[PDB]
């Protein structure tokens, strides 16, 4: 029996802090269910634990929106795609929109009207006359988002004109290049897809939040790391995890590999104040086993996917939570 | 004050539940809750046929014993009965129908003391090294005579139903099989005021379906 | 809430853990005797050492551009509290004149390898030889003209690269200048990033950058930095890398009148070269000494005014040097 | 079997800084555990003081786990061949802090004798007579073990100075050494002994910190079974 070590553990925690420098105004009962669990190994807790960490130890800061946030810097989540599709279960989520967005990126589009016509409004607010004008994009047509994701993925470096131009063979087709590297030089440590084009930032409706994707290949399996410079824990992150997990499955399939891990790196991770009460509710909900993601096995080229080629099976979840400004 | 049976004799339930095929006339926007996972069996066998990971987990849990912890339990049980002082094993209790649903090559379950509940069959009807009891009350008497680590109630639906009603279950090791299948028997709806989830495992994939394992603990009696 | 057998629940949740014997890579139980003998390893250097141990025990065997072979893992993060110490590894000896000169060369926006060579800093020498350039298909590039690498991207991102002697004054995007102004005037910004991965210029570079980007965070008068590294040679490169960006964080903080907080290192492809395995076994059984501290001349108020004498490493206590390039 | 240090849980807790050399070696200085050995100067700490180390000192020497004291006396009394030793010692368990005379002197009057701790001094010249009930006094080393048999304490901590440490180590009465490494150089006149690496070994290292303009860390040496 080795109990002398137990006392040493206590000694090393001598400088640990008291209860008055934890930071915010958190009421004990706020997370009774959440804190009552003994073992929280379900992968969804990687997200919930981050929320909890920001609420308990976050930094109060104002931000570009004027709403205010609690924030922290530098987190990493890992989801094993070979075992499940990480679609959050503690609240309801739909994937039609983010999938259409992904297909829109792959086509290299920058035309917001394309999404609106499919009733996907993810980019609506960033393409209004008012929004474009506030970015000083006075000569930009409504919904012409500029050289964003899609454009950088298929034409990095090309001169952006307008959303209707033909950009064939202009700029670097990063997407095409990474698929080639994964197929022919799998051990390469340069398989990166980057959307942060410093030269075009100002011309973008808004700079990208998902800076880059780096791929890793081993024993017929594909893993992906995505670095997110700014992360809205309450609303964005849940969708972001799903977006890149689907993208990882797509890239693996057209490269004849099996998807392995989706690794999510968060730079500025924040929780908006108007989201706090809804997240306190979400954190006391217990996750359900994740669902799975099925892709039409016949699609062999990254560009041939259509919305009907994707299927989410066995999604069991708690009810939809409105992440309201007012409620 | 005095202790309740489930505690002294360390009686637990271990099961696996899938989602039920009752045709929702609205798969579109249906409601979910723990009760969503309640499919126990179908036509005398498992709704999913087989799941290697859940089987491996069930085997690991029902066979695991920690010898250094037995003495504390021996004393506890002895003290409770006014009494006092092979390889240590757990006890598995099942209903007659469940015993018959297990393939010959796995019976009796290895490294475990098998106990079968039955009214229609008696010890003369079994060739195997097993204990037959025709009353739940008889299980308690037997546990008092045996040297074991823990006692796991392993099904079926009728057996789970009565042990819970008699409040003999201290924890429920529940496997959630996340897929739908045709079922005819179910696990009883668990009362959230009587039982609360204290642990949830990692999520896994086995036999074309995801699944996880959760543990319910008898909520300390005063809501 | 005291419960005994809830310990058994822990054992149950582990029912699916591996039990093989070749832990993948042919490692003997006593190769890490001292390392494994310790009970509590809370010294920050263990974040680096633990990563090495993890790759050695679970790394994936892969061939590489060099045909040296490595053991590799994907995705790690290390965090160093610059307010408490200067993370200069102590389990082997490390020198810093070279990495600081490289940093100053980057800040001046240079791409001329001869500048470093003349100060006897040979970090970029192999990447600028006639052979290395030719191998990169840069047949029309002068020896040591590294191309539009770090310095060029930090001070002229987007400018057209000609040769290392051209005048790029006011051409391209001066990112360095922009992040410093963002840190001073818009500290809550979530866009304070310095990126060197210029997709359009990768092929013109002696080699694509390993240090992709730097993101900054400011709160309560304190500055934190995250640096994403796509390829990490754990045995030789990473020790210096940690040092470079920790110093860089100190420099940026100082010129912005802030105090350094955390240096967060995110590793993409983390690998150990087969020829470094023996040396790292020796190193992992060495116990770290308390870290040194870094002092910068307090008079330097602009990122562009630092000179080599403005830096001082104090109280550096370390184990003896280890030469990693001897394989086995 | 049972041995003194193992029975009476006698541990050593100290703090050692680096010592300045007047001789600027003819090569790049070499380091080892022995690099950290400065204990005192002019009857005081070589560094005047260090709040973090002090907070660690108090924390360690005053910490007690009552739920585990039982195993200890059982262990002790049995060894002592006797069975046990309304106020069994002030109504609350504590630890013993064995220190030397000069050491006792260096401690400010505000903090003498150490709060929540059974103080014990080692002076062949001091008269118990002028000391309170609680503040004990001893003639020699051999007498401490005796005072421990008639007492109810959690663990026994030797807190200095250099002479005290010196002998307790050779007398093989130390089970563990809670060693604080002060990473800065100061003038010293007394030093901790060179720890025999074959006799002791480090089993734990702590995080690194900065306190009073210097970094420092805490390591733990455990008596090897050789
Ligand atoms: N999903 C899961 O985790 C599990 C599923 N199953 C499934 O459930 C099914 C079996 O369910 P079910 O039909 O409920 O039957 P059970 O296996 O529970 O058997 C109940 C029957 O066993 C005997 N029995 C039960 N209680 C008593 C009692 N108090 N005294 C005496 N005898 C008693 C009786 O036997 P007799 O008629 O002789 O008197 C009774 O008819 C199978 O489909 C099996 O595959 C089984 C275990 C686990
Ligand atoms: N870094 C650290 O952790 C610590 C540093 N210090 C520093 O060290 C200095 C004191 O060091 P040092 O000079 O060694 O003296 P000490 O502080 O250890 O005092 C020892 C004294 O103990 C007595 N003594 C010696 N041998 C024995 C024995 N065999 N049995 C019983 N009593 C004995 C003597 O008392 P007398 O002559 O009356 O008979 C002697 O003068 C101070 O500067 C202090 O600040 C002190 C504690 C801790
Ligand atoms: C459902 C199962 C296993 N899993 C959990 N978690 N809980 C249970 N109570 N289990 O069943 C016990 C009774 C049926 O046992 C078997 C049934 C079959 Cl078909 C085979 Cl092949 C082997 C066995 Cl041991
Ligand atoms: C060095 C110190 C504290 N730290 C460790 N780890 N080990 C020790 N043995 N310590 O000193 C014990 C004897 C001196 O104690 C004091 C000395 C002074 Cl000067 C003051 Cl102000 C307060 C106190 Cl309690
Ligand atoms: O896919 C996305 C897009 C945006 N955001 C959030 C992060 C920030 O709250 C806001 C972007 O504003 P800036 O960080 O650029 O200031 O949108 C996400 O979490 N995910
Ligand atoms: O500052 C540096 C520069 C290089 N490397 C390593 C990573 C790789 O081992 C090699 C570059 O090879 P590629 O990954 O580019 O192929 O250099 C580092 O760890 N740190």
């Amino acid at each position: 029996d080795d109990d002398e070590e137990e006392d040493d553990f206590v000694y090393f925690n001598f400088n640990k802090e008291k209860e008055e420098k934890n930071k915010n105004s958190i009421h004990p009962n706020d997370f009774q269910i959440y804190n009552s669990l003994k073992y929280k190994y379900h992968p969804e807790y990687q997200y919930l634990n981050i929320i909890y960490d920001i609420m308990m130890n976050g930094n109060k800061q104002s931000d570009r929106t004027g709403v205010g946030v609690l924030s922290k810097f530098g987190y990493i989540m890992k989801f094993d795609l070979s075992q499940y599709f990480p679609l959050l279960t503690t609240k309801k989520l739909f994937l039609r929109g983010i999938i259409e967005e992904l297909l829109w990126f792959i086509r290299g589009e920058t035309n917001g009207n394309t999404l609106l016509n499919k009733n996907v409004r993810i980019w609506e607010a960033n393409g209004t006359r008012e929004f474009l004008d506030n970015r000083k994009l006075f000569h930009r047509e409504v919904n012409d988002l500029g050289p964003i994701y899609g454009f950088q993925w298929r034409h990095f470096g090309a001169e952006y004109t307008n959303m209707y131009d033909n950009y064939e063979n202009k700029g670097v087709d990063q997407l095409k290049n990474i698929i080639n590297l994964i197929k022919n030089d799998p051990t390469s440590r340069r398989i990166l897809l980057c959307a942060w084009n410093v030269k075009d930032l100002d011309q973008m409706a808004l700079p990208p939040c998902h800076i880059l994707c780096q791929f890793y290949v081993f024993d017929g399996k594909l893993s992906c790391i995505m670095y997110q410079r700014s992360c809205d824990l309450g609303l964005g992150v849940p969708f972001n995890i799903a977006s890149y997990s689907i993208f990882t499955h797509m890239i693996a399939q057209v490269c004849n590999l099996q998807p392995a891990q989706f690794i999510h790196v968060l730079g500025n991770a924040h929780v908006y104040n108007n989201h706090i009460d809804s997240l306190k509710i979400q954190l006391n909900r217990i996750p359900y086993p994740f669902p799975t993601l099925k892709l039409n096995p016949d699609i062999k080229n990254i560009e041939d996917f259509t919305i009907s080629d994707f299927t989410i099976q066995n999604y069991v979840h708690h009810e939809k939570i409105s992440m309201d400004m007012a409620a | 004050m005095m202790e309740q049976v489930c505690d002294v004799f360390d009686i637990y339930a271990i099961c696996a539940c899938c989602k039920v095929e009752s045709k929702n006339e609205g798969k579109k926007n249906e409601v979910f809750n723990n009760y969503t996972f309640r499919g126990l069996g179908n036509k005398g066998v498992l709704p999913w046929k087989c799941n290697s990971l859940d089987m491996k987990y069930f085997c690991a849990v029902t066979t695991y014993v920690n010898e250094s912890k037995y003495e504390k339990l021996k004393y506890k049980r002895c003290k409770y009965l006014n009494k006092e002082t092979k390889k240590l094993q757990n006890v598995v209790v099942m209903g007659r129908t469940s015993w018959e649903s297990i393939p010959k090559k796995f019976k009796p379950l290895s490294n475990r003391i098998n106990v079968i509940l039955s009214r229609t069959l008696k010890k003369e009807d079994f060739d195997e090294d097993v204990y037959i009891i025709n009353k739940v009350e008889d299980l308690i008497v037997l546990l008092g005579k045996l040297n074991y680590y823990k006692c796991f109630i392993i099904g079926g639906s009728v057996v789970y139903q009565e042990f819970l009603e008699k409040k003999l279950i201290k924890k429920i090791y529940f496997t959630r099989i996340n897929s739908t299948y045709e079922c005819d028997v179910f696990f009883p709806e668990i009362n959230e005021n009587e039982y609360q989830i204290i642990s949830v495992s990692d999520v896994y994939t086995s036999n074309n379906t995801t699944l996880d394992f959760i543990i319910y603990k008898k909520t300390n009696n005063k809501m």
